RNA sequence: CUCGCACACGCUUACAUCAGUAACUAAUAAUAUACUGAUAAUUAACAACCAAUAAACCAAAACAACACUAAAACGUUUAUUAAUUACAUUGUUAACCCAACACAGGAGUGCACCAAGGAAAGAUUAAAAGAAGUAAAAGGAACUCGGCAAACACAAACCCCGCCU
RNA sequence: ACGAGCUACCCAUGAGCAGUUUAAAAGAACCAACUCAUCUAUGUGGCAAAAUAGUGAGAAGACUUGUAGGUAGAGGUGAAAA
RNA sequence: ACCAAAGCUAGCUCAACAUACUAAACAAAUACAAAAAUACACCAAAAUAAAAUAAAACAUUCACCUAACAUUAAAGUAUAGGAGAUAGAAAUUUUUAUCCUGACGCUAUAGAGAUAGUACCGUAAGGGAAAGAUGAAAGAAUAAAAUAAAAGUAAAAAAAAGCAAA
């Protein structure tokens, strides 16, 4: 009833949803890594 | 050794031998109260308890009894001029205890010299005297004193 | 409808 | 060839020199001076 | 230890890792790039320790010894000729020890002086029949020797006393290498009598 | 034997301590392999003592006496490591002729790059490894477009660099017309 | 949120996540879960005797340097194996088939310390 | 500090026990038998370069174990810090 | 930095006027 | 409107350098050379603009025809969007029609 | 005046010792758990990591004696194997986390309600208006859309629409 | 392309419900922890981009709750409020 | 008199030439929850691009829009089109090499977003900045030179009456 705190931290969830391993398991995920490497991002993924 | 590739071990392999160790050890003064037999070392991350026990017993011939180690975390809070965190390196601290009742106390590595202390006092006294001489005479009222008349 | 415009935040570097 | 106006200082001085004796913000601000100067003439 | 510098930097007769340099140039600042004419390392004929003559400045025609050279900005610093005065000892209630300080000079205002005639003369590098690179004058045509100068360490190898942890010259130059086809691992193992019987199994690399 | 971490007591309070020069590369090539093994530990005991003194200097908020000793010792360590490595690779070339002591092969990863893949030690072959068979060494067709874009990005960076060098040369000539 | 531009180490995750800081394993898990530490896998440091050894970590300043000549695989062969081969060929005892007497080894797996696999760490 | 023994702080239920609850009529003890574990064998101590530690383990076990038993007996009889011990 | 010289020089005519007003010449 | 307070260093331009003295020397090569080379064979510049002239639309179309296959990916996309916008603006917009 | 100690999850040195605060941080001052500089620290017994196959076995947890309907988490033994070899690696600070904030909000479990943890008022004057609390002559819904709110009241009955939780 | 760390529903694995009334652990009853949010007053750039104070409904079940997994926009999910 | 003002470098843009095209760094660790030496595997895949728009609506249609091998002409011709909007060839022709490459392109609200894809805002894909100025020497800071010119204030509050001026 008081929104604003939708982010409840969790390392297990964060590394399973946005982790480096998951990014390389789907063909669409690899394209996300390729786009961020081309743009020059400091951190490709979590 | 660190930054090297160890041989994979299977059944019946020969003993693993390292001839030129890549490790380096700092002996540091404990920051808190420690018992009489405890000596505190700073060791690289790739060093285990068994490596340190062999490191001291063989290279330095120190009869250690028990070795306990922990990992320290450096501060990553202070920001650079461009607002980028600068992280101090993490170091591994290991405490050893001597076996044969040997007692170790950390020595005072910077004992001051009485002659040097006296010389510093004389140098400070000379500077204070020089400042007193350079101090203007209040009765002159700011008039320069270099000219004779 | 439920008309509502959320506020925006000034950039922190300012 | 990027052309920029450099004599803009004299552009506004030709207007403010006729509005030096006004009262308020009309003697300083250019936008308020022109409407006052034009009505003055 | 080597200190990294920003791509654009200004040199002011102070070493990069000094507190004076940090006070002058904070890490968060960067200034205008001065125009420096490129001189290749093979075209820099001015070293430290050789007498040179100053052409332009408050003093003209005087000769002095070069003490410091700034290669980055093409500077040669004479020993107390083009001097300006500053204060060193500063405190709340006392100032003193007025010490003259020498300002930098460019290469175009300094010409090398030949030993014989003691006059400024243009110098060009020449390759002689002995294989050594020796500077050669233009007018007089005489070669000028290199200006041997003491190193920054301040230690002269001629007068030295070996300390407790110093190796003698005889042992340093003593040769004991017997070039056989055994690695350092093999030689030490057989030197101390370390005996190993079993052998490693097969290990797959991929 | 725990006093080896500290210098001799006569030298604790000395503000400046003199030391000899570091070992040069040529001097260590004349020493035997047995000699280098013994010299490594003489350097090793020296380096531990210097590190202890340096840390103690920070604790006491006083400068380290003659800090250039540590720089000399680490230079001697690197030279000793170099010369033994010069003997290992030279002996390897005679016996086997391989340039690198760790096996490897050039592979194309999923990102399209060329990566020198070092090999690892395993007790089972490549086809019986669960983890290894999950890594992929090849580029999918959608990587072709992204590989092409990296070439364009590097080409523009080099093109900008080359034009910058030309501009400086013209700029310096005008202010230095000595030609 | 969380910092994605920092080092992911064992101290950040839950109790389940325990990642080593780079040490080399020295054993495995036994029957009862007690860690069985293999004696062989422990790196046995080998040290010589420095008591009768006269050498110091520093060299005298007056000692001259030398021309920096990196060791070459060709120079090593001319120093060690060439004199033996040259004498044998002049005496007619050279055998092209077998070169094991000159220090050449056909297969590395026979010896204790291989070269191409790089068996020994250091 | 005791942390250098080492000793580690922990928080759980504070229990005073004699081997049986208070309702048991056998509130006193006669003897104790203790068996040293595998980690504290004489052979293990010798390998760890520990000579005088052989007697230390025996003494440390007896002092801590017997005090807990004798202390628990006193507190089952009502004696505590402010009542001290009569017998 | 706007390119040109007329603007730079015309202001020097103004700077002289201000100096005379502040410090009139004898 | 603040103007600079210091006189800039006057540009000493020499009217008789190599470029200005020899400027436009061989402009009449065709007239006085038995008509062997048209004066359009002296223009230095882009490949697609040597001896050609046009508006913005015809220039972008011409660039795509000649050097289109040699352009970069990003530049090839930006040129296509420029052609489409100019095509729509020139034909479907304006006053005189 | 009373949400206190600890673990899990999260944050990541913000914790500790010494010194400085003209200014930066605290919505003020003193000052320093919160700002700056130097030095130092969390030591395993607790916690993470911590065997495979074949076979016998229909019979609930609720003080479980024995039962109910909604039919229920929770394994031992025999056999064949399992590198046997002191000391492995890793988490141990905090006044903290998610909400733009040093936010009256959101936050799981164990044990206490205290032996522990904290400060409603920066200094005055005692105007109107506004918010919160207590008391009242005679009358007791005459107020008002409605007994809304408040109350020394804390009860009784009818109707409409839905059966009920 | 990326999103079920909030929310709707579900699959795993765990953890809570003290006293009181009754042959009852009966989608019974009184009342806390706990979970929802009826009525009114403050608040309306506020302590809060939905809160505080008083008062209320359930409180052994179609109940609350932690960890983690599943369903993704021509769809998911829904004791239909589009 | 404060606040302010001024500077000319950093670098960039468009080409040309051009090698022939994923740079620099790879000692160790990197697709277990990346940067954690070490165990019986599974591994992998393709299906025409659509629409915003134009026809003043909108259903057939709507250039470029992935893959053309160019230039001068044939030609906006033959043809294809609710024969409307608009779409549009070919047969057949023309093209002499290398140097002469630099700038009637910008100068810190311009030029690339860039001092940088870094701070910072987002769970994630993603979005994405502002910021530099002394001199030959600051190893000349009792340090020096320069405009004292934007709005806003101070020096100096106001005295009947009014689009504030004439
Ligand atoms: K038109
Ligand atoms: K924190
Ligand atoms: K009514
Ligand atoms: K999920
Ligand atoms: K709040
Ligand atoms: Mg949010
Ligand atoms: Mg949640
Ligand atoms: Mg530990
Ligand atoms: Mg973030
Ligand atoms: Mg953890
Ligand atoms: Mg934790
Ligand atoms: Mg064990
Ligand atoms: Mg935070
Ligand atoms: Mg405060
Ligand atoms: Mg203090
Ligand atoms: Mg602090
Ligand atoms: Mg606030
Ligand atoms: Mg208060
Ligand atoms: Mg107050
Ligand atoms: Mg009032
Ligand atoms: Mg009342
Ligand atoms: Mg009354
Ligand atoms: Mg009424
Ligand atoms: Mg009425
Ligand atoms: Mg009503
Ligand atoms: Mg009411
Ligand atoms: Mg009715
Ligand atoms: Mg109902
Ligand atoms: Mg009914
Ligand atoms: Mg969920
Ligand atoms: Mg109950
Ligand atoms: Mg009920
Ligand atoms: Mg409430
Ligand atoms: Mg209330
Ligand atoms: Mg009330
Ligand atoms: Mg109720
Ligand atoms: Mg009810
Ligand atoms: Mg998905
Ligand atoms: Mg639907
Ligand atoms: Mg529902
Ligand atoms: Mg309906
Ligand atoms: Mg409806
Ligand atoms: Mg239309
Ligand atoms: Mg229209
Ligand atoms: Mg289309
Ligand atoms: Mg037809
Ligand atoms: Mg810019
Ligand atoms: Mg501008
Ligand atoms: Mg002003
Ligand atoms: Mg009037």
């Amino acid at each position: 009833k008081a929104r604003g705190n939708e982010y409840q931290p969790s390392n297990i969830k964060r590394k399973h949803k946005h982790g480096w391993v998951r990014r390389l398991r789907t063909p669409t995920g690899v394209q996300v890594i390729l786009r961020r490497m081309h743009k020059g991002r400091k951190s490709l993924s979590h | 050794a660190r930054n090297v590739l160890y041989p994979l071990y299977q059944l019946g392999n020969p003993q693993l031998r390292v001839f030129r160790t890549n490790f380096f050890i700092q002996l540091v003064r404990p920051g808190t109260a420690q018992p009489e037999d405890t000596v505190q070392f700073r060791i690289p991350m790739e060093m285990t308890r068994v490596d340190l026990r062999n490191y001291l017993e063989r290279i330095y011939n120190v009869p250690v009894a028990a070795v306990r180690t922990r990992v320290q975390y450096g501060s990553n809070r202070r920001r650079d001029h461009r607002n980028i965190r600068i992280k101090k390196p993490d170091y591994k601290v290991a405490y050893v205890q001597l076996a044969l009742g040997q007692t170790f106390t950390f020595p005072d590595l910077f004992p001051e010299r009485k002659g040097a202390s006296v010389d510093v006092d004389v140098r400070d006294q000379v500077l204070e005297d020089q400042r007193q001489k350079h101090s203007p005479d209040p009765r002159r009222g700011g008039v320069p004193g270099w000219f004779g008349l | 409808k439920k008309r509502f415009t959320p506020p925006t935040y000034q950039p922190k570097y300012k | 060839l990027r052309s920029r106006v450099t004599d803009r200082y004299w552009r506004v001085q030709e207007v403010l020199k006729h509005a030096r004796h006004f009262r308020g913000r009309k003697n300083r601000c250019y936008r308020l001076a022109v409407r006052a100067v034009t009505r003055a003439f | 230890s080597k200190v990294t510098l920003p791509p654009n930097y200004r040199y002011g007769m102070s070493r990069p890792g000094s507190l004076s340099d940090k006070r002058k140039n904070p890490p968060g600042t960067r200034r205008r790039r001065v125009p420096v004419e490129p001189i290749s390392d093979e075209d820099w004929h001015l070293f430290c320790g050789d007498k040179v003559e100053i052409l332009e400045g408050k003093d003209a025609g005087k000769q002095g010894k070069v003490v410091q050279v700034i290669r980055q900005r093409n500077w040669v610093v004479v020993e107390g000729l083009n001097t300006h005065y500053r204060y060193v000892g500063k405190t709340v209630d006392y100032r003193g020890t007025m010490i003259p300080s020498e300002a930098p000079l460019l290469h175009n205002q300094v010409k090398l002086v030949d030993p014989t005639d003691r006059k400024p003369t243009d110098v060009e590098w020449r390759f002689t029949e002995a294989g050594e690179r020796v500077r050669v004058s233009t007018r007089s045509g005489r070669i000028i020797p290199k200006p041997e100068f003491p190193r920054a360490d301040g230690i002269v190898p001629e007068t030295w006393i070996d300390g407790p942890k110093d190796t003698s010259v005889e042992d340093a130059l003593e040769k004991t290498y017997v070039p056989r086809l055994k690695t350092l691992e093999e030689e030490v193992m057989e030197a101390m009598g370390i005996q190993e019987t079993r052998r490693h199994k097969k290990v797959y690399w991929y | 034997g725990l006093e080896e971490f500290f210098d001799d007591p006569k030298n604790w309070g000395e503000e400046k301590v003199k030391s000899g020069a570091s070992w040069t590369c040529q001097q260590l090539r004349n020493k035997s392999n047995e000699d280098l093994h013994k010299l490594w530990y003489v350097l090793l005991k020296e380096r531990n003592m210097l590190l202890t003194l340096e840390q103690e200097a920070k604790r006491q908020r006083l400068p380290m006496p003659s800090p250039e000793r540590l720089e000399k010792v680490v230079d001697s360590m690197d030279a000793l490591d170099k010369v033994v490595q010069e003997r290992e690779d030279a002996l390897r070339l005679l016996q086997t002729g391989q340039e690198k002591a760790r096996p490897g092969a050039w592979r194309r990863d999923i990102f399209g790059r060329i990566i020198w893949h070092k090999f690892k030690q395993w007790p089972i072959p490549w086809y019986l490894n669960k983890k290894y068979n999950r890594k992929r060494f090849f580029a999918m067709p959608y990587v072709e477009r992204f590989v092409r874009m990296r070439i364009e990005k590097q080409a523009r960076i080099k093109a900008r660099k080359r034009s910058l060098e030309r501009k400086k040369e013209k700029f310096l000539q005008e202010k230095f017309p000595h030609l | 949120g969380a910092d994605r531009m920092s080092k992911w180490t064992s101290k950040r995750g839950p109790r389940t996540f325990c990642k080593g800081r780079g040490a080399k394993g020295t054993g495995f898990h036994g029957r009862d879960g007690k860690f069985v530490q293999i004696k062989e896998m422990i790196p046995e440091l080998v040290v010589p005797e420095l008591a009768g050894f006269k050498l110091k970590p520093y060299v005298n300043y007056r000692a001259p340097e030398g021309t920096d000549t990196p060791l070459t695989a060709k120079q090593l062969f001319l120093e060690t194996a060439a004199p033996a081969i040259e004498k044998d060929f002049k005496a007619g005892t050279f055998d092209p088939e077998h070169l094991e007497k000159y220090g050449f080894e056909p297969t590395q797996e026979g010896k204790l310390f291989q070269l191409y696999p790089k068996n020994f760490p250091r | 500090k005791p942390d250098k023994l080492p000793l580690f702080k922990r928080q759980y239920e504070n229990t005073i026990f004699i081997g049986s609850k208070t309702a048991d009529p056998l509130c006193y003890g006669h003897t104790q038998f203790h068996l040293l574990p595998d980690k504290l064998k004489r052979e293990k101590l010798l390998k760890q370069n520990c000579a005088d530690q052989i007697e230390v383990v025996f003494r440390a076990n007896a002092i801590a174990s017997l005090f807990a038993w004798t202390g628990a007996q006193a507190m089952y009889q009502g004696f505590w810090s402010e009542a001290d011990v009569t017998r | 930095a706007k390119k040109g010289f007329r603007a730079a020089y015309r202001f020097q005519k103004e700077l002289e006027r201000w100096r005379l007003l502040r410090c009139p010449p004898p | 409107f603040h103007v600079r307070v210091t006189l800039p260093p006057r540009k000493v331009v020499d009217r008789w350098n190599e470029k200005r003295a020899m400027f436009g020397v061989y402009d009449n090569i065709g007239i006085l050379g038995n008509f062997e080379k048209h004066p359009k064979e002296l223009i230095k510049g882009p490949i697609w603009l040597r001896g050609w002239k046009g508006n913005e639309l015809q220039r972008c179309i011409r660039k795509k025809r000649m050097v289109g296959n040699r352009m970069f990916i990003d530049d090839l996309h930006n040129l296509n969007k420029r052609i489409s916008y100019l095509y729509k603006h020139f034909n479907r917009h304006g006053k005189y029609r």
